[PDB]
DNA sequence: CCCTGGAGAATCCCGGTGCCGAGGCCGCTCAATTGGTCGTAGACAGCTCTAGCACCGCTTAAACGCACGTACGCGCTGTCCCCCGCGTTTTAACCGCCAAGGGGATTACTCCCTAGTCTCCAGGCACGTGTCAGATATATACATCCTGTGCA
DNA sequence: GCACAGGATGTATATATCTGACACGTGCCTGGAGACTAGGGAGTAATCCCCTTGGCGGTTAAAACGCGGGGGACAGCGCGTACGTGCGTTTAAGCGGTGCTAGAGCTGTCTACGACCAATTGAGCGGCCTCGGCACCGGGATTCTCCAGGGC
């Protein structure tokens, strides 16, 4: 009598692969031993960050009047947000572009 | 017995192209001496990146430069690139 | 007599256009030739995946765009509207290159 | 048949469908999300490894992960993510 | 019991008998409901046969429906002229021009749809695929069918993406490399039976499977002219610098990526490399000849040819080899002409016309092997020199019969220069294998 | 306590500027410099306190300061 | 009486402080500032003397480098006096 | 019986501890295995860099008429060499001072 | 007694006496050199570990160390370090 | 409008002090030696797709060269005001000393948490496949820019 | 010298076709979950002692403040130059092809050589204690600078 194989993601209520994270931590040569709760914590953090970025990108997609997210929308979301701009300060998003920004002196008058 | 050179490769980075890059940067007026300087800057940047990429490729015991090698080179330089792997 | 825009409106329109789009602003074949020419010195008999040159072009364009933004800031600091090699050199010196 | 590659694409799609139901995502955006998740994982794991080495331990724990999160993430993100991770660890321990 | 005489609807003379038999072959091919290949090669013109087929359809049948002919841009005007001259009843429309002309043409003729036959080119088809796809097509004709020999190509996909009830392929050389391109052609002709890509077990089955949807004649029914060709292969040893560079590259600053391609021109001339040239003065005197065995043999052959019938043609597959030969010819006080890829259409035609004059002082004509427009009436020449051979024996034979035009009435002789114990020998062996496949599959 | 930011006096800022290599200094430089010092110190001390709290200690060590500086990309040789 | 032109004493001080190698801020005020800043993250924090010394060293090095960049910007503006706008431009170009 | 112990550093003709380097590589969680030649190569590289920097610092110290190397001498040696300034570009040396350099516009005219 | 501490001080002193026979060193300079050596070791070891991970190999070798040296050190220093390390490895292989 | 001539700052040669680096000892723990094993990587072999080198063809968009006018960068000038150099008074840093106790560092003990193994099974991935989101094109509709003209 | 009309231009907005990627379904296989055992890492308590903090008093340098003045910041003006704008022309990019062959990735095997683990052990290295040379502090004599006034 073997109990139903229930996954640790569902145990923790997450949507990210706790088992894969645990395997990656073990194979990644960070320390010789890994705790049980560490992969759960890390998957939760990754899920929160992904959710934040995706929410902002979906708002940008609604601003551009489209139903798909593209790297342009991702760049628009990553900029305009102070926290994510600090986190990804030195990251280049391929075919992402730049924010519209014209210096005040250059404007006609 | 017939030879005829065309142009420098670095002259392929043309004046309208540098103007378009400056427009994206947000520049209005551009001096005529900007183009030689920008070509030198691009040359230096590419030389550093390609040196790192070819070092990775030679370590891997190969003769083909890969997008992963370029990404690792840029990550060493401190210019992390997303979307290519 | 023919209609002509003043010196600086077309520049602003182009600024808006290229700050809105996302494509690449350098010719692919010239960029590939330049990359091959540079790599030839480090090593001979080299082959490039098409993705490698594309990533190189993305990174190079991003670097040049950021440099031009900082150069424009320096030129505006000098109370000017034109960018100059002195402004580019100052930006690189401050950034540490 | 081609080999197997591991990607976070399925879970990114799940999070996207949870937070924005009637929305899609392109292949390039998914690749960028994959790279972003890999980079964040790498940074947090390396920070935790250095913390374990500094404090002379051989075990990566949720305490180490929390400290690495507070060291890397800037402020409000740090506190929100720390609350989320505490909730997840509480759910994992309490019932399972 | 078929269309045995020249049609009443065809003008400007009567069709010849060997053409009208092909015409009745095409007519019966439609009633039999199969689509086949007309491979009669250069006879009096497959254009007249195709126009006769379309005219027969439109007149004798009540089907003036949309028809399309895909021809190269070089033959578009000739096809329009043939339509106007031979069978003027058909109202052919030509679509060629820039974007404004394309849009004007579609909105003013194509959308009104008064036309019956539309003659277009490959590029125009690729550009106007979207608006060509709407129309239902009753007859699709692809002249020079060897363009679509390869599957998974843009034209091959697009052309079959249409809605066509009949198909027809014109090609003088259906077989060029192997049977996979033939299978591609047959799959285009009728995908329902040739779905799979895959002398008693073979040969006979191939012949009797290809007969139902293929036909080919030989340019010998009439003859009375066009003397045959003499083929001589001259084996020439490598010079000192050629040998040294050959060994150097074989055991290997210079970039040498594609080894076969680097060994080839090296068998031709070491001056195509860097650093093999003499001093910076670049004195052009006896350096070109001595360092290449083919150059020595050519310098021996040309004076004999000019003391004889003369009017020699040279074919080479490298424009830099053309440059070196041009420098040698201008140094040796020989007046020459050059046909090349970068030569624009006007200069092409003018040089051809000047050389074709019966009383011409120009002696050497140099052509790149594939750079022809598949026309070029160089019938005034006598000697064909093949400086290097192509992997395609049919490309070689087309360059060879470029001097075998109907205007030629004198015996023509072909010289192939081969370097013994090199990769030129492998090129020749591969070409011979391909040529024997061609002969055994088609001619026999 | 409070009013300790003003302990970074004008003469000390002038000495730092002279070591930097400047000659004439505007009068409003001092408040700006104090703000810059405040933000830099706040960041570094935040990281150091985080390291100390993970170590479960009440005392901040030069090791903690060095680790904070290194993770900020400002390595410091001379303390360990 | 004797008096110096406005700028020679400044150059002499520049040479003196570019030749010296000690610290330039008062230790007790810097220590009190450090404790005040640390008040916001924890209570009853104790410090080592080495920690305060290292913080002072890093702060002085950062300020000296900032002033060098500021002087370069001011000279670029065809000025000899440095200004808050110069400091802000240096910070902006650095990425702060 | 066993022969007298021969240090691997003496076998390689070095002066930095190859055994200690090997132990540090094994304890550092860099990889699962460490080859025989890696400690020797790394020790030689460390010794070479140390020799270079110490040679420059000693020359600078003799220029100031001293016999002790101090942080000022080390900073002078590091900053007056391009390769070492590139290697140690983002490093701060305690009590190293700065290089004397005055912009020429500030000099009296 | 308290816990012992490990440092490269003995070997740094040996190399100093080798290169400049009549020159001493101070404690602060020795601490700076010790930190420098630890930092360079950390950089080279980390880069070699990343190389091994990238190439799906489980061991750090002379090839990894050499490639990390060529990636990290600039130009002439890289050439000299490569030659010196190769000399040392050849002598160790020949003498063992 | 460069040439003396003083003040003031810095530099150089001497002498007394102290304190810290160099040297010499003691004990310990960690690296070197020797023995055994395994499992990883070097080597090989078969397949499948990408890239390089020499060409050809066509299309057309983009670079190029040019001429002209107009903002603008740059130099020169005047004004004032604010920063600097210096002297006086005040304030707290600093140095030394002392006292008290919190807490960092260490040791012993025991538990409980994680590595490792085996077995089973279902989640994740490659492969097909259809349909709709978006790119493109066209055709109005409106927002902007520039210039002329009319007027106070 | 200023404010409005209009004309040309560019840009946004609405809608119709069409296509190529995305979202979903399917089969299966490989990595994850359930159960168990073993061992050492880490939590816990107790101790020591060292390093931190508090406080006090006396010196003296450093900071605060005020004054008087000259140099630098800044606004203004004028100009001769260099760059933006539009146009006709040339060129090379872009796309679509040929023909071959090696390189690289993946899979699937094999084998041997190098790296890990264990016990033993003595030599190396870290801590400790002491003493002389170097650095420093203090002082006097000398050079070098910078600024003011005038006859060059
Ligand atoms: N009036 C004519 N009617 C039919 N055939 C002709 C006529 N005049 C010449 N020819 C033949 O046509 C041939 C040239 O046409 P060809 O190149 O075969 O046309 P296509 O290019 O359509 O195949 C010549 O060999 C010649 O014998």
């Amino acid at each position: 009598t073997r109990a139903k194989a229930k996954t640790r993601s569902s145990r923790a209520g997450l949507q990210f692969p706790v088992g894969r994270v645990h395997r990656l931590l073990r194979k990644g040569n960070y320390a010789e031993r890994v705790g049980a709760g560490a992969p759960v914590y890390l998957a939760a953090v990754l899920e929160y960050l992904t959710a934040e970025i995706l929410e902002l990108a979906g708002n940008a997609a609604r601003d551009n009047k489209k139903t798909r997210i593209i790297p342009r929308h991702l760049q628009l979301a990553v900029r305009n947000d102070e926290e994510l701009n600090k986190l990804l300060g030195r990251v280049t998003i391929a075919q992402g572009g730049v924010l519209p920004n014209i210096q005040s002196v250059l404007l006609p008058k | 017995r017939h030879r005829k050179v065309l142009r420098d490769n670095i002259q392929g980075i043309t004046k309208p192209a540098i103007r378009r890059l400056a427009r994206r940067g947000g520049v209005k007026r551009i001096s005529g001496l900007i183009y030689e300087e920008t070509r030198g800057v691009l040359k230096v940047f590419l030389e550093n990146v390609i040196r790192d990429a070819v070092t990775y490729t030679e370590h891997a015991k190969r003769k083909t430069v890969t997008a992963m090698d370029v990404v690792y080179a840029l990550k060493r330089q401190g210019r992390t690139l997303y979307g290519f792997g | 007599k023919p209609h002509r825009y003043r010196p600086g409106t077309v520049a602003l329109r182009e600024i808006r256009r290229y700050q809105k789009s996302t494509e690449l602003l350098i010719r692919k074949l010239p960029f590939q030739r330049l990359v091959r020419e540079i790599a030839q010195d480090f090593k001979t008999d080299l082959r490039f995946q098409s993705s490698a040159v594309m990533a190189l072009q993305e990174a190079s364009e991003a670097y040049l765009v950021g440099l031009f933004e900082d150069t424009n800031l320096c030129a505006i600091h000098a109370k000017r509207v034109t960018i100059m090699p002195k402004d580019i050199q100052l930006a690189r010196r401050i950034r540490g290159e | 048949r081609k080999t197997r590659k591991e990607s976070y694409a399925i879970y990114v799609y799940k999070v996207l469908k949870q937070v924005h139901p009637d929305t899609g995502i392109s292949s390039k955006a998914m690749s960028i999300m994959n790279s972003f998740v890999n980079d964040v994982f790498e940074r947090i794991a390396g920070e935790a490894s250095r913390l374990a080495h500094y404090n002379k331990r051989s075990t990566i724990t949720s305490r180490e992960i929390q400290t690495a999160v507070r060291l890397l993430l800037p402020g409000e993100l740090a506190k929100h993510a720390v609350s989320e991770g505490t909730k997840a660890v509480t759910k994992y321990t309490s019932a399972k | 019991t078929r269309f045995e005489d020249s049609p009443s609807y065809v003008k400007w003379g009567k069709l010849r008998d060997y053409q009208v038999r092909g015409l009745n072959w095409l007519i019966s091919l439609y009633e039999n409901g199969i689509n086949g290949i007309l491979a009669d090669e250069m006879g009096l013109g497959k254009t007249l046969q195709t126009i006769s087929l379309l005219g027969y359809m439109k007149h004798y049948r009540n089907i003036p429906g949309p028809h399309m002919v895909l021809v190269p841009k070089s033959t578009l005007h000739n096809w329009m002229s043939e339509f106007k001259r031979w069978v003027p009843t058909l109202r052919s429309v030509c679509l060629i021009g820039d974007k404004e002309q394309r849009a004007a043409f579609v909105r003013d003729v194509l959308l009104p749809g008064e036309w019956d036959v539309c003659v277009t080119s490959y590029e125009m088809l690729i550009k106007e695929k979207s608006v060509f796809k709407k129309f239902n097509w009753r007859y699709l004709v692809i002249d020079e069918a060897h363009r679509i020999k390869n599957e998974k190509s843009k034209l091959s996909e697009i052309v079959r993406e249409f809605k066509t009830t009949n198909r027809l392929l014109l090609t003088g050389t259906p077989l060029q490399n192997n049977l996979h391109e033939l299978w591609s052609l047959l799959n285009f002709l009728l995908p329902d039976v040739f779905n799979s890509a895959d002398d008693q077990k073979l040969v006979e089955r191939l012949h009797m499977v290809l007969r139902p949807f293929l036909l080919r004649r030989i340019k010998a029914d009439v003859e009375k002219s066009l003397p045959p060709k003499k083929e001589v292969k001259i084996y020439v040893g490598l010079s000192k610098m050629q040998r040294e560079w050959y060994t150097r590259i074989l055991m290997k600053k210079m970039r040498l990526l594609n080894i076969l391609m680097q060994l080839r021109k090296c068998c031709n001339h070491p001056y195509l490399f860097d650093g093999a040239e003499p001093g910076p003065p670049y004195t052009t005197d006896m350096h070109l000849v001595t360092n290449s065995g083919k150059m020595v043999v050519l310098d021996k052959l040309l004076p004999k040819l000019k003391e004889q019938g003369s009017r020699v043609l040279i074919f080479s597959q490298m424009t830099r080899v053309l440059d070196i030969l041009e420098d040698y010819c201008m140094w040796r006080n020989y007046e020459y002409c050059r046909l090349d890829g970068q030569t624009p259409h006007d200069e092409r035609q003018d040089s051809i016309n000047a050389y074709n004059e019966p009383n011409s002082t120009k002696f050497v004509f140099m052509l790149s092997t594939r750079a022809g427009g598949l026309g070029i009436n160089l019938a005034t020449a006598d000697v064909v020199i093949l400086y290097d051979s192509d992997w395609n024996p049919q490309v070689d034979l087309q360059a060879m019969d470029r001097a075998h035009r109907i205007g030629q009435t004198k015996t023509v002789r072909v010289f192939r220069f081969i370097t013994d114990n090199t990769v030129e020998e492998r090129i020749v062996e591969r070409a011979e294998m391909k040529l024997r496949l061609d002969s055994i599959v088609i001619q026999q």
